[PDB]
This record gives C-alpha cells, sequence and structure tokens, in this order.
C-alpha cells in the first residue's frame, strides 16, 4: 500500500443524503462551541458508511462542512486503520493472529 | 445488529435530553 | 494475606451476569441509595474509598484514591470532565467488554456517583469502534434508564446531574496513554503529548480532565455503598481488593473469574477449571502480564502469589491483570516474535528512540527465530533494550523492551543452541 | 586570460586577525595607524517561550498537527 493518491476522484463527485444532514445536527451538539472544529471521527466515518469506501472527494467534502484546511483531514484518514481509502469487497474479513490467537 | 442507523440512538432521546449544553466560549 | 487466598463466594463486587441484561429498577443490587450519598458533602466520598485504596486497573500503581482527592481540589473558570477508557490495548486482556456486554447499568451509575467527587461537568466515555455490536447497545442502556429520569440534570434529588456522551475510535491504541486519549477525543491525530506539561490534570480538552479506567470507576459505587472493613479484605497491608483475572492460551476452560489478591498461580491456573495441559511436565513457561511482563520459568512463580509487589520481587510485575502460558509445542522464541511484530505496528512514531529503535530489534528477531548469524549479538541486543527507557515519552517504549529484556534473562541456552542448529546445518 | 584563475593584486586581501574585545579592538588600528570603522555585537531578546500553552481554552494560540 502507498499513501499518495494518483488523482482518482478529485471530483468523484460525492454528497450526503439529506437524511444525514439532520444527524450532523446531533453530533456537533455533543461538543462545546468554538472548539467544535473536529467531530471528524464519526462524521468522516459516517461518510464511509453511506458509501462503503471513501474516495478523495469524500475527504475534501467534510472540510467544506467543518472549515478545516483539508490537510487536517487527509492526515486523520491515513493514521487510523478502520477507514478504507482504496476500494473493498462486500465482506472484509479478519483473522486474529497474535500470541494468544497463535 | 443495526449496521447503519445510529440515528435515534444519537438524535432521538439524546438530542432533546442532552441539556443544555452551556459549554461556554471559547470564541476564540 | 491470611489463608493464602483469594476465594470466590456469591459475595463479590460484581452483581450479576446471566440474570437480567435489560433495564429496570435495578431489581436488587444497583441504584439503591443515592439521594443520601450525593446530598452529603462531596469530600465525604473523597478519601472514603481509602478504606479500600484501589491501586487502579489501568496497568500501573498509583492508587485511584489519591488522584481524585488530588488536584482538582479547587475550581475556577473552566469546566471539568471525565474520560474513562473502555479500550483494551493489551493482547489477551479481555477483562473489559465483559463488564459492558451483559451489565451496562452499573457504570452510568459509576460515573454519576463517581463524577460528583471530581465536581466534574459532563461525562465522556470512549470505546474502540472495533466493537460494533456490544458498544452499540450502551446508548439503549443509557436511554432505557436516562429516559426514565434517573440522570440529569438534577436527577436525582440533587442540583447536580449530567449525562454521558459516548464516542468511538478506529485503529486506536490511544488508550495506551492518557494525554493521548484526551487529544484524540478532540480530533487531532493522536500523538500523545509530553507527560509533564502541566500533567494530565492541567492541560486537557480545553480544561482539566481526569482519565480513569473501567473497574476503577465501576467498583467505586459499591465500595462506597458498603465499604468497610470489608473494603480491605484480601491481600497484605499494601495491596488490597479483589480484581478479575482472565486466563488464556492453555487451560481446560479459559474464562474469567473474580479472585482476590495474593493467590498463588499454581492453584489458580489449575483451578477455574482444570490445568488441561500438563499441570506439570508441560514445563509451564508463563507470562505474568499480558504484554507488559516477560517470562517466568518453572521457578517460584508457581508459589508466587499474584499480589502486585509480590511480583516486583520477581524480575517483573504486572498491572495488566491477564495470564498467558505455554506447555511444550509452542516455541517461545517463535511465540515471542509475534508479540514484537505487534509493537512495530501500534507505535505513534514521534520519538526517535521508539520509532527506528523498535525495528532495529524487530528486524533482527527474524534472525534468531529463523536461526542465522552468530552469537555475541545477544549481548548487544540486550544493550539496545537497556538503551530505551528514559528515552521515550510514553510507556509503550518502557513496555517495548521488557519482553525482550526478560527473554535474555531466564533462558540462556535455547537461543545459543539454535544458532548452532543452523550453524551445524550450514556445514 | 589563459585559464580563468582570478589573479589579483591587493596583497592584503586575505588577513583576519582575531581580537578578544572592543576596548582592545581599536587598540591595533591606531597603534599601527590606519583608518577604520566599527560594527556592534548582537544578542537575542530574552525571550518567553513555554510549551504547554499550546492547548488553550479561549486563547488564540492553539496548535493542531504539531
Ligand atoms: C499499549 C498500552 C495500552 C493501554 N491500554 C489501556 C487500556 O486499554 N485501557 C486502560 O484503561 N488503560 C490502558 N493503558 C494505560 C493507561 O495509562 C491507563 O489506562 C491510565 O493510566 C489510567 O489509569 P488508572 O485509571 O487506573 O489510574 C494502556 C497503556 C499502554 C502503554
Ligand atoms: S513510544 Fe515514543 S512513539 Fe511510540 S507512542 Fe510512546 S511516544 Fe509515541
Amino acid at each position: 500500500v502507498h499513501r499518495d493518491t494518483p488523482e482518482n476522484n478529485p471530483e468523484t463527485p460525492f454528497d450526503f443524503t439529506p437524511e444525514n444532514y439532520k444527524r450532523i445536527e446531533a453530533i456537533v451538539k455533543n461538543y462545546p462551541e468554538g472548539h467544535k472544529a473536529a467531530a471528524v471521527l464519526p462524521v468522516l466515518d459516517l461518510a464511509q458508511r453511506q458509501n462503503g469506501w471513501l474516495p478523495i472527494s469524500a475527504m475534501n467534502k467534510v472540510a467544506e462542512i467543518l472549515q478545516v484546511p483539508p490537510m487536517r483531514v487527509y492526515e486523520v484518514a491515513t493514521f487510523y486503520t478502520m477507514y478504507n481509502r482504496k476500494p473493498v469487497g462486500k465482506y472484509h474479513i479478519q483473522v486474529c493472529t497474535t500470541t494468544p490467537c497463535m | 445488529y443495526s449496521t447503519y442507523t445510529f440515528l435515534d440512538l444519537n438524535l432521538d432521546l439524546s438530542k432533546f435530553r442532552m441539556p443544555q449544553p452551556s459549554s461556554g466560549r471559547e470564541s476564540p | 494475606f491470611g489463608s493464602l487466598k483469594d476465594e470466590d463466594r456469591i459475595f463479590t463486587n460484581l452483581y450479576g451476569r446471566h440474570d437480567w441484561r435489560l433495564k429496570g429498577a435495578q431489581s436488587r443490587g444497583d441504584w439503591y441509595k443515592t439521594k443520601e450519598i450525593l446530598l452529603k458533602g462531596p469530600d465525604w466520598i473523597l478519601g472514603e474509598v481509602k478504606t479500600s485504596g484501589l491501586r487502579g486497573r489501568g496497568g500501573a500503581g498509583f492508587p485511584t484514591g489519591l488522584k481524585w482527592s488530588f488536584m482538582n481540589k479547587p475550581s475556577d473558570g473552566r469546566p471539568k470532565y471525565l474520560v474513562v477508557n473502555a479500550d483494551e490495548g493489551e493482547p489477551g486482556t479481555c477483562k473489559d467488554r465483559e463488564i459492558i456486554r451483559h451489565d451496562p447499568h452499573k457504570l452510568v451509575e459509576g460515573c454519576l456517583v463517581g463524577g460528583r467527587a471530581m465536581g466534574a461537568r459532563a461525562a465522556y466515555i470512549y470505546i474502540r469502534g472495533e466493537f460494533y455490536n456490544e458498544a452499540s447497545n450502551l446508548q439503549v442502556a443509557i436511554r432505557e434508564a436516562y429516559e426514565a429520569g434517573l440522570i440529569g440534570k438534577n436527577a436525582c434529588g440533587s442540583g447536580y446531574d449530567f449525562d454521558v456522551f459516548v464516542v468511538r475510535g478506529a485503529g486506536a491504541y490511544i488508550c495506551g496513554e492518557e494525554t493521548a486519549l484526551i487529544e484524540s477525543i478532540e480530533g487531532k491525530q493522536g500523538k500523545p503529548r509530553l507527560k509533564p506539561p502541566f500533567p494530565a490534570d492541567v492541560g486537557v480538552f480545553g480544561c482539566p480532565t481526569t482519565v480513569a479506567n473501567v473497574e476503577t470507576v465501576a467498583v467505586s459505587p459499591t465500595i462506597c455503598r458498603r465499604g468497610g472493613a470489608w473494603f480491605a479484605s484480601f491481600g497484605r497491608e499494601r495491596n488490597s481488593g479483589t480484581k478479575l483475572f482472565n486466563i488464556s492460551g492453555h487451560v481446560n476452560n479459559p474464562c474469567t473469574v473474580e479472585e482476590e489478591m495474593s493467590v498463588p498461580l499454581k492453584e489458580l491456573i489449575e483451578k477455574h477449571a482444570g490445568g488441561v495441559t500438563g499441570g506439570w511436565d508441560n514445563l509451564l513457561a508463563v507470562i505474568p502480564g499480558g504484554s507488559s511482563t516477560p517470562l517466568i520459568p518453572k521457578s517460584v512463580c508457581e508459589t508466587v502469589l499474584m499480589d502486585f509487589d509480590a511480583l516486583i520481587q520477581a524480575q517483573t510485575g504486572l498491572g495488566t491483570a491477564a495470564v498467558i502460558v505455554m506447555d511444550r509445542s509452542t516455541d517461545i522464541v517463535k511465540a515471542i516474535a509475534r508479540l514484537i511484530e505487534f509493537y512495530k505496528h501500534e507505535s505513534c512514531g514521534q520519538c526517535t528512540p521508539c520509532r527506528e529503535g523498535v525495528d532495529w530489534m524487530n528486524k533482527v528477531m527474524a534472525r534468531f527465530v529463523r536461526g542465522d548469524a552468530r552469537p555475541a549479538e545477544i549481548d548487544s541486543l540486550w544493550e539496545i533494550s537497556k538503551q530505551i527507557e528514559g528515552h521515550t515519552i510514553c510507556a509503550l517504549g518502557d513496555g517495548a523492551a521488557w519482553p525482550v529484556q526478560g527473554l535474555i534473562r531466564h533462558f540462556r541456552p535455547e537461543l545459543e543452541e539454535r544458532m548452532q542448529q543452523f550453524a551445524q546445518q550450514h556445514q | 586570460p589563459l585559464m580563468g584563475w582570478a589573479s589579483t593584486a591587493d596583497p592584503l586581501s586575505n588577513l583576519v586577525l582575531t581580537f578578544s574585545t572592543k576596548e582592545d579592538a581599536v587598540a591595533f588600528a591606531e597603534k599601527n595607524g590606519w583608518s577604520y570603522d566599527v560594527e556592534e555585537r548582537k544578542v537575542p531578546k530574552p525571550k518567553s517561550k513555554s510549551y504547554g500553552a499550546n492547548f488553550s481554552w479561549n486563547k488564540r494560540t492553539r496548535v493542531s498537527t504539531k
């Protein structure tokens, strides 16, 4: 795997279902105001859910919602694991292999 | 068990019943 | 320690498991006396846990009793929160998620009854999203009670009540530290801060927070509900209480059990239920901690009680509260590499000792196991491990070497002969 | 105009003496008797830098992705 994008879907395009703009009212309601500025962890992942893997125009979209310069997103999606930047299948299966599982 | 649909979980009872918040500012 | 146990009765600190999962009046145990507790002055709860003095389940010392009556004594301008790990970082821990799975009604109380001591404002928990199903249900457990008017904003009977906001991670180790979690609760990338800013109770979300653990805030209400004089039951004048152990990797029926301190490992492993591998002649090479403690051989471990400071007597102690053992076929050198190959993937990567310093080992550990170029390396590889201690920010480095530091201790030859096994082979 | 070495007159052109201080600096221009000029030493502001002010409630200095 490599962490650079070869201009796949700069304009995919992508958008959220108008059923989802009523939840993002609730997420931001969690946090205090003015620091809000990152709900990114659910909000970026909810977008994975609506789609099933998020292209680069998904990473650019939430920035327009969250007003953070979108290297403060492309970063967070390349740190964690659960998000899948490339495409996937209908079932993405795991085999735990570790000292006990070994 | 409900793969999507965090909605009412987040937005039904939580939305009305998470008071106030005051949370202050932090304008900044 | 009394009778060298650590028994298990129906008198324990956890109410029920197979009885009732859903909501209600907390038919017998829970939510019993509340308005009397909270209506009395808050610092009555503070130091009232000292009758127990819980060391804490966060994998370390530093009894939970101090840090809450610790700073966060005053208050000035800015709110205080609660962040209580639900996460599991250590391989084979498993103690967590059993508390939440069949009995969530306890901890929402554990905060509310607990949070009043902090004088806090809101309640955050945190859970690895890798648990989708079980973690999804807490919201119901929140609602199924909170909706009844049990919590917030006055509930019940006080002028002080506040709700709990679940969150989630993804590929986290982040519970691997406080002063990381309070960063990735925020939405930055999670690189844990420096430990002494202002340690974790000054620099925080916007404002002072305290990072608790699961059964540190879980067992607090019931230990402030009754307490005693039974708060100190087992264990010596130092460590006292009854924690949970979860056995894994060789047994008859590896499963959790509530067991008090100072229990020897030779009766405990064999019990609950059997020893199903060789109770002896299976060589019983054991790991006290989950990932945080190196091996013990057949020596005094089996008579060595599980009391904390009893383990510091041996070359390593364990706060993780887990057990993994081995018998015969498992090649330790083969079975410890996939404990190290794990570390290389979970590390932040800021610090120069951790990053680029763990791989130097992990790249060589696939020499020994495979069997490959000559000794005198072992003598160096020890020094590397001796060379990362004060040099890293978080504990993940201080938890990086011990497995290798304590492999070179306790087994000399198993390596020495294998480097020959390929040496004679080359010939 | 043969190679491109840059040949030159001005037979001093490369000397750097090293003195220990100003009071004893000008000491050697007069005593040997030629004109001169002076510059001044510089050292920084005090200054005030504190980590741990980088996480702030209402302050405008709050870093991300450091
Ligand atoms: C790799 C690693 C993983 C950890 N995982 C957890 C964890 O899953 N849950 C937890 O409470 N603490 C974990 N910790 C340790 C935290 O320091 C601990 O939670 C924190 O000190 C709270 O301790 P206390 O609440 O018992 O006082 C981990 C530490 C490391 C180095
Ligand atoms: S060890 Fe060094 S790098 Fe790995 S996490 Fe702790 S601090 Fe960050």
